[PDB]
RNA sequence: GUAAAGCGCACGCAGGCGGUUUGUUAAGUCAGAUGUGAAAUCCCCGGGCUCAACCUGGGAACUGCAUCUGAUACUGGCAAG
RNA sequence: CGGCCCCCUGGACGAAGACUGACGCUCAGGUGCGAAAGCGUGGGGAGCAAACAGGAUUAGAUACCCUGGUAGUCCACGCCGUAAACGAUGUCGACUUGGAGGUUGUGCCCUUGAGGCGUGGCUUCCGGAGCUAACGCGUUAAGUCGACCGCCUGGGGAGUAC
RNA sequence: UAACCGUAGGGGAACCUGCGGUUGGAUCA
């Protein structure tokens, strides 16, 4: 969005999956397309590409296993004017470990585990399930 | 509301108000009992059940109930007021405690003998 | 609204070049003139409001621009409030 | 074997005509402790005429959980109507914690080891559902390295 | 380019605001369904078909409407399946317990004519209980050899057929609808936003279905 | 929306929030460490009164504040866009 | 906010474009605008009409009905700020099947036509997913989300007392 | 005498009447 661009990526591709859409598209960003290539080796997402070297447009691939499809849960938590920042002993663990939850550390963008088997912390960006 | 809404004005609380005017935080206060009544109750009830008037030790001037199948209370004699309201009887929110002070106490009672005034029966 | 003769005039004084009618130095000055040339319209009539409101928008717009260039270029804030004869 | 438990029965009415006629309800929910379940509702001029078709009801249409150890893989959420529940699975020792319709539903389901709580209504009609809708959702460890393995 | 070329819209302006996601944007008077949000529902809902068809289940193709009425059972009763192209009797999914007993009588009622025991009582009698044939052969002729609620519905338009899909989602077997402008799509759990008329639109897709549902097992 | 609850409507100061890129900073933040966070409570493991209550060793914790050395993804500051 | 005309003036929208370069969103307090009724001064006053007066109705009729009729309704200027001030639904932005229609701009098409195909603004009705306690809302959402603000916490007492 | 809100006036009392708004108005107005 204009004010929120991270949590408008969530909404995308969470409102694409109802629809039973195919593929998600929206502006770019570093930090986007930075937490759209977790999904990806996560599974989460089949592949996601780029066009513009002025005018950027993201461009993912929604994912479905059976009849229904596979993203079923993804909701954010460190939105501006009540942002969040855990330790890599405070770290959330989605659906009991099963569903990942992307943050953002010194390293780079990162997943509930990734950071933790690091043994660093970040600021939670979202919750997928 | 929102963090910032609750920032300024937060969660406020709810002043517990608790209905009986001889508080002080006691399980009892002793009286001195301004007379014996027998007013009647509600709508959904009738017979005329027995209350007093009692002058509290703090003043707070305040009926309760007499309960028990047999009253003994006089003009003057003192009780000790105890608490729960009673609904038939209304502003009649106490009960004077059976088997003390200048009190006396239920007869023949052999069920229940805590409550009322009967400690160990004929045998 | 305003005149063309008048319009595109202005724009190529405040213009840091040709037909930039997008400039603050522009714009902002532009406004200027509306504003003061309705000031005399407000004299009369009073009671029309409707039209007020858009004085007030076009002020406030054009407070908006002010804050920014102090905010990007101090000099050409004060450089530009005296050729218009603001702050008053 | 499918063992069923009567949840409650409540009369319930309607006036007409003549005057006013009644008729008993009943919920029921029915499963083994391996994974499956589904309530039933009948209704009858009947205490036990009633009951009957609500039995009968909840044997057909029912359920299969995704249960793991004698409890859930994680604590699921479901609610229906104004029903909010949510369950949460718990190590061997911990009894059955729940309220009426949960406690029931899962002592039929297959769960040893639960704690849930009803924060909506506490209709025994819909927190009874909206216990099911949430085993119904449990997403079972399995299956999820294939929903997205490749 | 493809033969997805003949559903393009229908249902004017009376619509319903739910069907919007689909609509690949109102022109003359009616608006249209964007296809190309219909290209994965295209399959989407027929690989459960496929795939379910695999596992030797039950599919009943629900279209009581005139136009796709005669036109249904080539794709059903022909490919030996399931349908109902009349009058959704009132519990054929959930009260089938007492449903089924019509059935019966239908049933033994066929094997009347079936030898010689049609030339018994009246000539009148025969008439008048050859008319149940009529009606028993006609709301259920087509589900007579459904032994058990089905595992799977899929029905044409989802208007119509509206009591057909409640009781379904009330046993749990899932529904294939092909919905429409001014349908209700809630109701169904495999949406197809397509022109739920048009002779050619339900004739096609109809007929695709028990394509897939044909060689489902193999 | 109809249950209690959208100010009659605008403009707008303070406040909260802020599109996209690169560099930079290292304040937030994260990592490590050093202080300090009294003892006793609580908790874990283990001891002594015949058991328990009780008493008791060591640890755990005290979710905090500060300082130092880093890390630079995100938020913030500065520069050019 | 409705006759026609002129003068002064605000906003909305489309299109080729050209320009500025995040200058934005929201907004307690604050400022301003506010139906009608009402108030002050001075005008005006056809029709209508609180008050008031007759006639009728009725058990009664301080009403409905009938014959009259003053403030008021109208103008100027100042005040009062309320309404079921209602979509009983805060403003801003991004997503999410469809159908029929209205109104206004623009591109295009033997523009040979009433016309046909698109592409923007605003707006009606039906309705899918979903949402909902139900009614119903449904791309102008009461669906999926994000930013800021106002507000609610049982009924009476009471929007009352101080 | 459709009701209700605002505002005004009046009357034993609910309430009546005027002006504006609302549908939270029945019957094909």
């Amino acid at each position: 969005s204009m004010q929120d661009p991270i949590a408008d990526m969530l909404t995308r591709i969470r409102n694409g999956q109802a629809a039973n859409k195919a593929a998600v598209t929206m502006p770019s960003s570093k930090l986007k397309v930075a937490i759209a290539n977790v999904l990806k080796e996560e599974g989460f997402i089949e592949d996601f590409k780029v066009e513009g070297d002025t005018k950027p447009e993201l461009e993912l691939t929604l994912k479905y296993f059976q009849g229904k499809a596979v993203v079923e849960s993804i909701q954010r938590v460190s939105r501006p004017g009540l942002r969040i920042y855990k330790r890599k002993d405070e770290l959330p663990k989605v659906m009991a470990g099963l569903g990942i939850a992307v943050v953002s550390t010194s390293k780079g963008v990162m997943t509930d585990r990734a950071a933790r088997q690091a043994g660093l912390g970040g600021e939670i960006i979202c919750y997928v399930a | 509301a929102t963090v910032n809404q609750l920032v300024r004005k937060p969660r406020a609380r709810k002043v517990a108000k608790s209905n009986v005017p001889a508080l002080e935080a006691c399980p009892q206060k002793r009286g001195v009992c301004t007379r014996v009544y027998t007013t009647t109750p509600k709508k959904p009830n009738s017979a005329l059940r027995k209350v007093c008037r009692v002058r509290l030790t703090n003043g707070f001037e305040v009926t309760s109930y007499i309960g028990g199948e047999g009253h003994n209370l006089q003009e003057h004699s003192v009780i000790l007021i105890r608490g729960g309201r009673v609904k038939d009887l209304p502003g009649v929110r106490y009960h004077t405690v059976r088997g003390a002070l200048d009190c006396s106490g239920v007869k023949d009672r052999k069920q229940a003998r805590s409550k009322y005034g009967v400690k160990r029966p004929k045998a | 609204s305003l005149s063309t003769e008048a319009t595109a005039k202005i724009v190529s004084e405040f213009g840091r070049d040709a037909n930039d009618t997008g400039s603050t130095e522009v714009q902002v000055a532009l406004l200027t003139a509306q504003i003061n040339h309705l000031q005399g319209h407000f004299a009369e009539h009073k009671k029309d409001h409707h039209s007020r409101r858009g004085l007030l928008r076009m002020v406030s717009q054009r407070r908006k621009l002010l804050d920014y260039l102090k905010r990007k270029d101090v000099a050409r804030y004060t450089r530009l409030i005296e050729r218009l004869g603001l702050r008053r | 074997e499918l063992q069923e438990k009567l949840i409650a029965v409540n009369r319930v009415s309607k006036t007409v005509k003549g005057g006013r006629i009644f008729s008993f309800t009943a919920l029921t929910v029915v499963g083994d402790g391996n994974g499956r379940v589904g309530f039933g509702y009948g209704k009858a001029r009947e205490v036990p005429a009633a009951i009957q078709k609500a039995m009968e009801k909840a044997r057909r249409n029912m359920i299969n959980v995704a249960l793991n150890n004698g409890t859930l893989q994680h604590p699921v959420k479901g609610v229906h109507t104004g029903s909010r529940v949510f369950m949460q699975p718990a190590s061997e020792g911990t009894g059955i914690i729940a309220g009426g319709a949960m406690r029931a539903v899962l002592e039929v389901a297959g769960v040893h080891n639960v704690l849930a709580k009803a924060y909506g209504s506490t209709n025994p009609i819909n927190v009874v559902r909206a216990t099911i809708d949430g085993l119904e959702n449990m997403n079972s460890p399995e299956m999820v390295a294939a929903k997205r393995g490749k | 380019m493809l033969k997805a070329g003949v559903h393009f819209g229908h249902q004017t302006r009376y619509w319903n605001p739910k069907m919007k996601p689909f609509i690949f944007g109102a022109r003359n008077k009616v608006h249209i369904i964007n296809l190309e949000k219909t290209v994965p529902m295209f399959n989407e809902a027929l690989a459960e078909l496929n795939k379910i068809a695999s596992r030797k289940g039950k599919i009943l193709f629900v279209g009581t409407k005139r136009a796709a009425s005669e036109a249904v059972k080539d794709a059903a009763l022909s490919c030996d399946q399931f349908f109902v192209n009349h009058r959704w009797l009132g519990g054929m999914l959930t009260n089938w317990k007492t449903v089924r007993q019509s059935i019966k009588r239908l049933k033994d009622l066929e094997t009347q004519s079936q030898d010689g025991t049609f030339d018994k009582l009246t000539k009148k009698e025969a008439l008048m209980r050859t008319r149940e044939l009529e009606k028993l052969e006609n709301s259920l002729g087509g589900i007579k050899d459904m032994g058990g609620l089905p595992d799977a519905l899929f029905v044409i338009d989802a208007d119509h057929e509206h009591i057909a899909i409640k009781e379904a989602n009330n046993l749990g077997i899932p529904v294939f609808a092909i919905v429409d402008t001014n349908s209700d799509p809630d109701g169904v759990d495999f949406v197809i936003p397509g022109n739920d008329d048009a002779i050619r639109a339900v004739t096609l897709y109809l007929g695709a279905v028990a394509a897939t549902v044909r060689e489902g097992r193999s």
